[PDB]
RNA sequence: UUGCCGUUGCUAUGGC
């Protein structure tokens, strides 16, 4: 059973966003399991599962803890506006390939 | 390299029982006797000057 | 003078480091971080709460309604209580039984509701340290802890298990073993208004759990003897005390760092301090804690000390040397075995083998001005801490509790200026860890409740 | 590290024989490394003695040196004098390593059993599994050397030999 | 003549004079505790590195504070890492024994010249030293 | 001079009880009066701690004669309850013994306590 | 603890090494230097040319033993009292005494070489 | 008001 801890929750009205640091705790598990972590984050906060996102995962030595960077949006459309395209390729729906020449 | 020094130290501390007399740990059980002999002629003590 | 030169050179050093009040005094980085402070959320859990309940001299002391409800369980060990924002209490014994009480009928003795008794039936069929997932206690339940929300009680003892029982039925919902051979739990404390438990296990270890997720958060290491007591408040700090290493540590649990506080009273300098014009001495083992607020706490020792410690001083702020008396010396018909009283008196060596009572229970009411100490002197003591927070002082005694006091805690009633509390104290005739206790002087295994007023 | 002056005299060979056999060392490089940095330590403490009382260097670097030597654990709490740093020697330094300490605490039956426990990761001081044998445990990490909870000598699930024998005896 | 804006003289240096013997004496006579870690959490590569020194855990705490503070991972920038990580870990395994660095005892750097013996409060008058005492 | 003569004061008592607790963890402590006299006549003992307040006193005063015979330090702690609590068992003990071991991780502490109680004695 | 003899003292003064400070920065340990009464007798018998050496051997930091034999043969006295006990360093520069001492086992030998003292049969010098 | 047992109160105590 994974365990979740949010810390230092601030609000960004300019980016319509709420951001925090994510202490993810998995004793006798491998690692963070980021999609399941987005599920757990989207249910501890409000619904917006295609508007919650995590990117900066570092597991400490020997496992157990990992610190990530969590940012949760309202309004999935403006989340699609404000998130970068590589994270949208990683998690959500966007896929535009670069033209392979030279 | 580790097992060689484990087995040349066991050889060395088996040779040390030959040159000195090593304190093995005191009286184990009942004092059975000297088990190896008593020499009444030999004196293994360091005389001064 | 070498220490004078050390102090002088350290002062010059700090002056030089400063080298490398006006009308304008504003610093850009400080005010930017204060803008981020105005931007952030969650001013809820992390209150550095000071002492906001100044009521020590206010309430009455000497005429409490003291009911010592004796129960038929050998050597009660712990007491857990609960208040929402009807009140239940919990006791547990060395006879492997947990017992639920109702306590909310305030003017009278508590009411038994439900047993939950483990026994020899719950010994595991393996003797293997990770299939310890049975549903009951087979050895020596040492501590209970009620949830701050009241869904669960969680208990554990020398069978190295944490069994979490539901409240409404006293049923084991989940078993969490501590996965090693010496992993006996000795103290449990929820952080206040939460679902997070801090257990202190004799592996020099502190385990943390989230109970409603059935998960373990963090194991944190660092004491040097068994972690005999634990204490927590609404902050994610914690305060533990290991027994014989004579240090109390407090843990930033997310950072996994600590502040250590050693003791350090010596009878040489103490008897010299008295010699400037006396039976007091060094320290055995720091035993019990309770965090009074988020800047101070108090420790109960093995030589009867009660000490008051701040968050900003290694050495303690205040001591109180003898807090429950010195024990009655062993009689001349039970020391020597000679015939004459002169030689049987010579076998007492005067005053050299008088040993003090050791405080085996201490409870600070959270953020309040008053704490309660208990041992087998027969009389609980009530102390209030002065409003400048650099001393405490004995208010009164509660003398209706014959036996060892294995647990003290209080139950609140009344509003902001008019209040009444019932002090529960588990009373046994045997210390909560080993036996060690002779001269059982009229003790009984009961619950000493007192109703204090105003 | 650095090699000694006369590296092949018979006293030095019997010295290294006794050290490697009594502490389970693999070669001469363990002794030479720990003795090189001990040489730096007490070559510094010699100069701290050759300067006088109430010298700033002597006062501050002397109590700094003896306090971090006490916290490494080679020097006891009561001898807070600076001549004990000169009386210090090499096996006082390699009694502090984790192989020696695992054997002395009795989690192993010899220093070689301790070395293979450490390199097979059954030993964890504090939180982390330590896996190199020459670790130099400190006076606060002296009492949390125990079996790792990820290991069958702790309480964990038994290893591949035990479970394969259990499966084949179940067949 | 005229003034010229000098950030090197109103910049916080505080490091020309930061000596570890003085800082250790201040930590001894500090009378407030020191934020030490839970004891296993500060060793680094299962013991393949050291424990970690006090300056290294201070620098690690600073990096994680900046890290969480503006949401950015630091990187593997080649020139700075080939200098600092390799030279730092090699002098760590040289001089850091058991979580304690003994490099300073092997280093010529006068204590009283730079970090003690005050320069501003030099008291070069009998009257000024008399008023500085009284 | 009482019968339980070389009693320790409070600082020496706590030093003794701390090393007793550590030897009990390291399996180097034989606790109880007849186990102590067994290990004393066997010769594996570094010093014996008797508690000077048990209900008879000659019950353990038999041991100073044995220690004197075999030249072993003996010291009187003034609390059998604290001695048992340091020994780590759930009962008071009246005598305990530190057995000799050279693969022992507390040999320096045991030797320091031996020197202190021998200059006392 | 280090037994000195006369040519070691003479070579110390000829090379301008202090006795206890040269011993301390040779061994990196605290040394106790010992002048036997026969070494002192030999320095006194060396005459009034060696007054500097005699009153540098007269030093309160250099402790001194009391040999109990007839004659003042310091090489015999040093060899006997070192092969009796094996708790002594021998500081010497005589070729014959150096050969005697390094033939008897377990005895470290110190000698003035260059501009500081050297030590040979002590296997823990760094 | 309890594992027994006694005084019990018409509720409090004290021996294992
Ligand atoms: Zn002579």
């Amino acid at each position: 059973a994974v365990t979740i801890r949010t810390r230092k929750v601030i609000s960004n009205p300019l980016l319509a966003r709420k951001q925090f640091v994510v202490d993810v705790l998995h004793p006798n598990r491998a690692n963070v399991s980021k999609d399941e972590l987005r599920e757990k984050l989207a249910e501890v906060y409000k619904a917006e599962k295609d508007a919650v996102s995590v990117f900066g995962f570092r597991t400490q030595f020997g496992g157990g803890k990992s610190v990530g960077f969590g940012l949760v949006y309202n309004s999935v459309a403006e989340a699609k506006k404000f998130e970068p395209t590589y994270r949208l390729v990683r998690y959500g729906l966007a896929e535009k390939v670069e033209k392979a020449s030279r | 390299s580790r097992v060689k020094k484990r087995k040349k130290y066991q050889k060395a501390q088996k040779k040390l029982k030959s040159v000195r007399a090593v304190y093995s740990g005191g009286q184990s059980g009942v004092y059975e006797g000297e088990k190896t002999g008593i020499k009444k002629g030999l004196t293994r003590s360091v005389k001064f000057k | 003078n070498p220490a004078d030169k050390r102090r002088r050179l350290a002062k010059q050093y700090l002056e030089n480091l400063k080298s490398e009040d006006e009308y304008n005094n504003f610093d850009a980085g400080d005010l930017d971080k204060d803008i981020i402070a105005s931007r952030l959320k969650e001013d809820v859990a992390e209150q550095q709460g000071r002492v906001f309940r100044y009521f020590g001299d206010k309430l009455l002391i000497s005429e409490a309604k003291q009911s010592f409800t004796r129960v038929g369980e050998n050597n009660l060990t712990c007491i857990s209580c609960f208040q929402p924002v009807r009140l239940f209490a919990y006791t547990v014994s060395k006879d492997l039984q947990l017992t639920k009480y109702d306590i909310t009928d305030f003017s009278k003795r508590p009411k038994k509701l439900k047993y939950a008794k483990g026994g020899a039936k719950y010994i595991p069929t393996s003797k293997h340290e990770y299939e310890n997932t049975t549903e009951g206690h087979y050895d020596e339940i040492l501590t209970v802890a009620a949830s701050p929300d009241g869904k669960y009680v969680v208990t554990g003892g020398r069978d190295r298990k944490l069994i979490v029982w539901s409240t409404e039925s006293l049923s084991p919902v989940k078993v969490i073993p501590t996965k090693d051979r010496r992993g006996e739990v000795l103290s449990l404390a929820f952080r206040k208004n939460s679902d997070q438990l801090y257990a202190s296990c004799a592996d020099f270890k502190i385990r943390t759990y989230s109970i409603n997720q059935f998960s373990q958060l963090e194991i944190l290491y660092g004491h040097h003897d068994i972690v005999e007591d634990i204490s927590a408040l609404a902050m994610e700090r914690c305060v533990t005390v290991g027994a014989r290493d004579r240090t109390a540590m407090l843990w930033k649990i997310p950072d996994e760092t600590r502040l250590t506080f050693r003791g350090g009273d010596e009878p040489q300098k103490l008897l010299r301090r008295w010699m400037k014009e006396p039976l007091f001495f060094c320290e055995g083992s720091i035993d019990v804690v309770s965090m009074v607020d988020d800047f101070h706490f108090i420790t109960g020792s093995d030589n009867g000390n009660i000490c008051l410690w701040s968050l900003a001083k290694k050495k303690p702020i205040f001591t109180e040397r003898i807090a429950h008396g010195i024990l009655p010396e062993p009689s001349f018909n039970d020391i020597s075995g000679e015939t004459d009283e002169e030689l049987r008196k010579r076998q007492l060596q005067g005053k050299k083998l008088l040993q003090p009572f050791w405080i085996t229970s201490l409870y600070a009411i959270p953020y309040s001005n008053v704490f309660i100490s208990g041992s087998w002197s027969g009389s609980l003591k009530v102390w209030k801490i002065s409003d400048n927070l650099r001393s405490f002082e004995l208010l009164g005694e509660l003398s209706g509790a014959k036996g060892v006091v294995t647990k003290i805690q209080v139950v609140e009633s009344g509003k902001h200026g008019k209040e009444k509390f019932r002090i529960l104290a588990s009373i046994a005739k045997e210390h909560r860890l080993g036996r060690w206790i002779a001269n059982v002087s009229g003790a009984r295994n009961g619950i000493y409740s007192a109703v204090i007023d105003q | 590290y650095s090699t000694p002056k006369r590296p092949y005299e018979s006293s030095r060979l019997d010295a290294e024989l006794k050290l490697a056999g009594e502490f389970g060392l693999k070669n001469k490089k363990e002794i030479y490394r720990i003795s090189f940095q001990l040489s730096k330590i007490r070559r510094a403490a010699r100069d701290l003695l050759t300067r006088d009382e109430k010298d700033p260097k002597r006062l501050f670097e002397g109590n700094a040196l003896i306090r971090r030597l006490v916290r490494v654990g080679v020097l006891s709490e009561d001898k807070k004098k600076l001549d004990y740093v000169l009386a210090l020697k090499v096996e006082d330094f390699l009694e502090r390593r984790l192989q020696t300490q695992v054997y002395k605490l009795g989690l192993a039956k010899s220093v070689h059993h301790a070395r293979v426990l450490i390199t097979q990761r059954h030993i964890a001081v504090g939180k982390q599994i330590v896996n190199i044998p020459s670790f130099m445990v400190r006076l606060d990490s002296e009492k949390h050397i125990d079996f790792a909870p990820t290991s069958p000598f702790g309480g964990a699930r038994p290893g591949r030999v035990a479970r394969r024998n259990a499966a084949r005896k179940a067949e | 003549f005229e003034d010229r804006f000098d950030a090197r003289e109103h910049k916080d240096r505080s490091n020309k004079s930061r000596m570890q013997a003085m800082e250790e004496y201040i930590r001894e006579s500090s009378d407030q505790p020191d934020w030490s870690a839970s004891i296993g959490a500060d060793i680094v590569n299962h013991g393949r590195g050291g424990i970690k020194s006090l300056r290294d855990t201070e620098k690690e705490r600073r990096v994680t504070s900046f890290e969480e503070d503006n949401f950015t991972r630091l990187n593997i920038t080649n020139k700075a890492e080939k200098r600092k990580q390799k030279q730092r870990e090699r002098n760590a395994r040289m001089n850091v024994i058991g979580g304690e660095d003994f490099g300073i005892f092997s280093s010529k750097r006068k204590l009283e010249d730079s970090t003690s013996r005050r320069g501003a409060k030099k008291t070069r008058s009998a009257w000024d030293r008399a008023q500085r005492r009284l | 001079n009482p019968k339980a003569f070389p009693l320790a004061d409070a600082a020496l008592t706590q030093q003794i009880l701390d090393v007793v607790q550590q030897a009990a963890n390291l399996r180097q402590l034989k606790k109880g009066a007849n186990e102590a006299t067994k290990t004393l006549n066997r010769g594996i003992s570094e010093f014996i701690i008797m508690a000077a307040d048990c209900e008879p006193i000659e019950i353990l005063l038999h041991l100073p004669l044995l220690c004197e015979d075999k030249n072993v330090p003996y010291v009187f702690v003034p609390s059998r309850v604290a001695l048992g609590r340091a020994c780590g068992v759930s009962r008071p003990v009246i005598a305990a013994s530190i057995t000799t071991n050279d693969a022992s991780a507390i040999k320096t502490q045991i030797y320091a306590v031996k020197d202190k109680i021998e200059t006392l004695l | 603890q280090v037994l000195i003899d006369t040519n070691f003292i003479n070579f110390s003064i000829q090379k301008k090494v202090d006795i206890v400070r040269g011993m301390m920065d040779c061994l990196l340990a605290k040394c106790n230097p010992l002048i036997t009464d026969c070494v002192m007798a030999e320095l006194e018998k060396l005459g009034p040319k060696y007054r500097i050496a005699l009153k540098l051997a007269r030093d309160p930091r250099i402790k001194r033993l009391s040999c109990s034999h007839k004659g003042t043969y310091a090489d015999d006295c040093l060899v006997h009292r070192v092969l009796q006990h094996k708790c002594y360093i021998v500081a010497t520069n005589d070729a014959g005494l150096k050969q005697r001492i390094r033939k008897i086992p377990g005895i470290p030998l110190m000698s003035v070489g260059g501009h500081a003292y050297v030590i040979e049969k002590l296997p823990d010098v760094f």
